[PDB]
């Protein structure tokens, strides 16, 4: 059903931006075909579909758009396994490698540290993020865009009050429909915290467009 | 109340834009209003048929809704120290022409905890002000005086635009539960799209095995 | 550090000051281990501060919060390591310093046992035929621990098992007990992605909290869809001997085409046909009226005791309950049809008890009956 | 190695560049960046060179 | 009556179709309105001839039948605890323009008997 | 403005007639300072209370020393310095 | 004609919305540069004062 949010509210940048660089491949391991290799180990033949199989379905909930097109062996490991998959996304031309582990039903994991890029938010996260990142940004700090903003910063240094209560609740609710199309605000809660009078705590809950 | 009890005081908020980006001037009420009327109004037209005897009628544009204050000015009683003369200056540049967009200025009105039909603040424009002076000064000074204003409402565009795909949204989700039908997701999820959706249609959008290729606890999504 | 608009993950608890008729109490074994007190909760997040989110207890609890509910109690018998048996939950729930801890606690309404799931069913013996009657015996032994608190109870999982049940068994604790059947699929998922299996009394307490502001407490709390249910264990035409008009029977959770699943019964486990006691909506009432006599009642006691003082009761008795009448709280057209209150000392006293100190009270109550069957007859007009 | 991935050449990335339609959408998001910034900068590049 | 002596109270429901195969929503008046107002209308036009001096009239097309009531929400006296604004806030919803079928919504008003 | 008050009571019997006067005059000006939003509570007696009197507030032997002792307590706004939004999800 | 004076932490744009807010069309951010003759986009010190016409 992650799919099924993500398609729908889309996915970008994970907030604050982060940056990963996958393990180096030792390719001076890897030349010997996995089909091959069971094979000649004298591996059932109703096995080995069975081994492709975990293979695809492993690989597809690393990354879906996938689609294997080499399968290697470590020689540094004969019978816990170490298996090199090449594959290509989608109908492109571009062609990764990621490293993986086979234990033979087969089991087929993934190395921790494979990927290199950015983090990403998708479906519900991106919009919980995106109400976020607009609550941090006051207006007239971005720019060619100094109104986008909640700007809460205004409401600091005023009396805690009901009418400060109130006037802080309006704010989010104008702003978040202004700058939120895909959140629908649902309620918000501003309380005085006892150990900290002079603080202010606001709980909002939110409901994305079309979930009921 | 919940913390203190300090009185909430109306206030009028002019801009030049429909959004609001530009702001003009604003004036703090003196004295509230002790009424406020709100007035929606809308317009039906009755259909004349040759061949069918069916009594219906078809919806024809709405006026804009309307709103009434009347505010009081003194500068007689003690402490009521600032001048009529420039309360009343305030309040009708405010409702005036606007040099610069020749249009007369957009208005936001908010009064404490009030909500005015689920928002804080009435958007509109002005569209009539009566001020009659009834107490003077020797020197003529105007020691009271009474203004009746009146307000349509002229909101603004994005606002409209969110609420309107967010009641009617694009693509709405649904969650299947025990002893449903395909017809019944279809109404179900069609519900709150603008043309709904047949069960055809719901079928292929989910890339459905046959009419009957879901599970309890499944969500299925419906487009346009 | 300076001062700033800063986004947190903290949570707030803020003392709230609302009341129920109906509030459950939660007794089973938890994640943690805590004291014998009851700990009171107002949402899910004052559980994650007791406790950690998980184990059978904690999605009983958000099953109840997720369905409307809105305050909550919290008894531990200890540590889920302590979780051997169906005979030893029994045990546990017939030690002593429950009673006392329930008593002493006035908020408690209803009782809720969420570990019954937990063992197997899969023996159709009289072995643990009894030992259900057993557990039934048990939590209806910490109702009477005061006036007014009824148990939703759990029945086996095998309808034949259940309607033994039902006809043997025997208690005079009957009208504080109701009983919902059968389990039902949540929408929640566990680790294997397999959905997690609730008894129905966490949802139906819920509902009876929330329906006594909505409707009123003398409306059936039946006929109410529930949430976060994805289907019953077991469908609806393996409960034909569950429900008997003229004996014991269950309250039925079934889903409809289109209306979702709904609780499909509103009767006790009082199986005299003449009883008043038949129905919960009944039971819950009569106790909602004890309960404000009881607060009346408390005013006048160590008050000198003549006819002045029995003036003052019966004008605020007779007050409060011609209220209750015109807001269809009582059957009845005429106002000496609905309710009648009886207080001096000739008309419910005598002397001696005067003498003893005592101060007695008539009260006489018509309750209104649900609709159950609707039967239509059609026929032609002659003309 | 993190604008590069793994066995990536320039030469390699240069011929994505120019043909966009031979990823159809799947170009990892980073690089998508950094052919969106050399797309801006081809205008003050243009207006050098006259 | 004939069982108990319960203030039946009146109630708004609002539809998107006419049929009124969509519900919106509900709203249950605080107080029931003292008094109701029902207006029929029918319009005819004289008959004019040349040749006969018959006097008649024929009907013309009747503008549909009103109906006004008054609704009273106060929050103030004890016992009295839905806010004034979600009462109103409900009430102007369903009876303003709904944003899928671009019109106001169908309306159902029931009072007992 | 206390001190201006209690300024027109020095050299003034110390009587329960003088106490009173300026008890009704001091409650009435803090009474006004909270109805303006200038003192913290939802209740009159919450936001202020003035005590002055033979018993309440003195003793025989402070009056025959020529002393006036008035009590006064007061419940102040606290700035709202720090803002902090918790965001979570509608669990519907 | 209207005159603005630069303050801490201007940009262009935000200069551009304070002196075009008087203006009847606005200004824009590469018209206001044009007009004052700056040598870049941030070619302006606080203190310093820009005008803005038509």
């Amino acid at each position: 059903t992650n799919k099924i949010l993500a398609d729908i509210y889309g996915r970008g940048w994970a907030f604050p931006p982060q940056f990963f660089i996958g393990e180096r491949i030792p390719y001076e391991d890897y030349s010997s075909d996995l089909n091959k290799y069971l094979s000649e180990k004298k591996i059932e033949a109703e096995q080995i579909v069975k081994i492709q199989a975990c293979i695809k379905e492993s690989v597809m909930c690393y990354d879906f758009h996938a689609k294997i097109t080499s399968t290697q062996v470590s020689k540094q490991t004969n019978l816990p396994l170490n298996i090199l998959v090449t594959y290509t996304l989608g109908d492109s031309e571009i062609s990764q490698k990621i490293q993986g582990v086979l234990r033979v039903p087969p089991q087929f994991s993934i190395k921790d540290n494979s990927r290199t890029g950015i983090a990403i938010a998708e479906g519900t996260q991106n919009v919980l993020q995106s109400i976020n990142i607009l609550f941090l940004t006051e207006p007239g700090e971005r720019i060619m865009r100094e109104d986008y903003g909640c700007g809460l910063n205004d409401y600091l240094f005023a009396n805690i009050s009901d009418e400060l209560m109130t006037d802080i609740q309006t704010h989010i609710e104008e702003r978040v429909l202004r700058y939120e199309p895909r959140a629908e605000i649902t309620s918000i809660q501003v309380n005085q915290r006892t150990n900290l009078p002079s603080t202010l705590h606001v709980q909002v809950t939110y409901a994305l467009r079309g979930s009921d | 109340s919940l913390i203190e009890r300090g009185l909430s005081k109306l206030t009028l908020t002019a801009f030049k834009d429909r959004e609001g980006k530009i702001s003009v001037g604003s004036l703090q009420a003196m004295y509230n209003p002790d009424a406020i009327q709100l007035d929606y109004q809308t317009h039906y037209q009755q259909d004349e048929s040759v061949n069918h005897t069916r009594k219906s009628s078809h919806y024809v544009s709405s006026p804009p809704a309307g709103l009434s204050l009347v505010l009081l000015f003194d500068a007689s009683m003690p402490g009521n120290n600032i001048p009529v003369e420039t309360q009343l200056t305030t309040l009708k540049a405010l409702c005036a022409v606007d040099p610069s967009t020749h249009v007369p200025h957009f208005l936001k009105i908010k009064w404490g905890k009030m909500r005015w039909e689920n928002k804080s603040y009435f958007a509109g424009r002005a569209s009539g002000l009566t001020i009659n002076y009834t107490l003077f000064d020797r020197d003529a000074t105007p020691l009271r005086a009474s203004a009746t204003l009146s307000l349509v409402a002229d909101e603004s565009f994005v606002i409209q635009a969110t609420e309107q795909q967010l009641k009617s949204p694009p693509v709405t989700t649904v969650s299947v539960t025990d002893m449903l039908t395909l017809p019944l997701i279809a109404l179900g999820a069609g519900a709150s799209l603008a043309s709904g959706i047949d069960y055809l249609s719901l079928a292929w959008q989910n890339d459905l095995d046959n009419l009957d290729d879901f599970t309890p606890g499944q969500t299925l999504q419906a487009q346009e | 550090t300076q001062p700033s608009v800063t986004i947190t993950e903290n949570l707030i608890f803020p003392k709230q000051n609302d009341s129920f008729i109906g509030i459950p109490v939660f007794i089973g074994y938890t994640s943690s281990p805590v004291d014998k007190t009851a700990i009171k909760l107002h949402s899910l997040a004052d559980f994650a501060r007791s406790f950690p989110e998980s184990g059978l207890m904690y999605y009983s609890v958000r099953h109840f919060f997720e369905n409307g509910g809105q305050q909550a109690y919290v008894l531990s018998l200890g540590t889920e390591q302590q979780l051997s048996d169906f005979s030893s939950l029994i045990t546990a729930l017939q030690q002593a310093w429950l009673a006392q801890t329930i008593a002493a606690e006035n908020d408690i309404t209803l009782i809720i046992t969420p570990d019954v799931i937990r063992f197997d069913q899969t023996e159709i013996s009289d072995t643990q035929r009894d030992l259900w009657l057993q557990l039934w015996q048990s939590v209806l032994n910490l109702c009477k621990s005061r006036r007014g608190i009824m148990g939703l109870l759990d029945a086996p999982d095998d309808p034949t098992l259940a309607a033994k049940c039902l006809q043997q068994f025997s208690s005079a604790d009957r009208q504080w007990g109701v009983v919902y059947w059968p389990l039902l699929k949540s929408a929640y998922q566990d680790n294997t992605q397999n959905p997690i299996v609730l008894s129905p009394t966490a949802a139906v307490a819920a509902v009876i909290q929330r329906n006594d502001n909505q409707q009123g407490v003398w409306t059936a709390p039946a006929n109410i869809a529930l949430s976060k249910v994805i289907s019953p264990v077991r469908a609806y035409i393996e409960a034909n001997a569950l429900f008997n008009p003229d004996g014991t029977s269950l309250n039925l959770v079934r889903s409809f085409p289109g209306k979702g699943i709904r609780i499909w019964g509103c009767r006790t486990l009082e199986n005299t046909h003449d009883s008043p006691w038949s129905y919960i909506q009944t039971r819950r009432l009569v106790s909602y009226i004890e309960a404000y006599m009881t607060q009346l009642g408390r005013a006048f006691v160590f008050e000198p005791n003549n006819a002045i003082t029995w003036m003052k009761f019966k004008g605020q008795a007779h007050n409060w309950l011609r209220q209750l009448w015109l807001k269809g709280g009582l059957r009845g057209t005429q106002e000496d049809q609905a309710f009648e209150v009886l207080l001096g000392v000739d008309e419910s006293m005598r002397e001696a008890d005067l003498r003893a100190g005592k101060m007695i009270i008539k009260i006489r109550l018509a309750v209104l009956i649900p609709a159950e069957f609707i039967e239509l007859n059609l026929t032609f007009d002659t003309r | 190695s993190f604008y590069f991935i793994q066995e990536n050449t320039p030469e390699e990335l240069e011929d994505i560049y120019q043909h966009a339609n031979k990823a159809d959408g799947l170009l990892p998001p980073h690089q998508a960046f950094v052919f969106a910034f050399l797309k801006l900068l081809e205008t003050s590049n243009r207006l050098l060179n006259t």
